[PDB]
């Protein structure tokens, strides 16, 4: 169990050595947070 | 009868609707369908 789960975490790791972008960013216009500058997930509202 | 509810709009754009007064008519359609387009974005003119 030691040596799946170890190598799980390997494959945890390395399947997330990624670089953050920062995508774009509008103010929120809308009345929610009223002029915060939110993730601008543009495509993707199911994100959002 | 119940209950009576202030709305703080501190500036806001009006439209107003000149009726007859010999003619009884139940205000609330007037103003429920200004309720009916109210969401965050945005609110339509005041029907006074």
């Amino acid at each position: 169990l030691r040596s799946n789960v170890l190598l799980m975490l390997l494959q945890f790791t390395l399947s997330n050595l990624k670089i953050n972008k920062s995508s774009t960013f509008t103010s929120d216009v809308t009345t929610i947070t009223s002029g915060r500058m939110i993730r601008a997930f543009e495509g993707r509202p199911e994100l959002l | 009868g119940r209950t009576r509810v202030l709305v703080e709009l501190g500036h806001y754009v009006y439209t107003l609707h000149y009726y007859d007064p010999q003619i009884s008519l139940d205000e609330a359609p007037i103003l429920e369908e200004w309720l009916s387009k109210i969401n965050p974005a945005g609110i339509p003119p005041v029907p006074f």
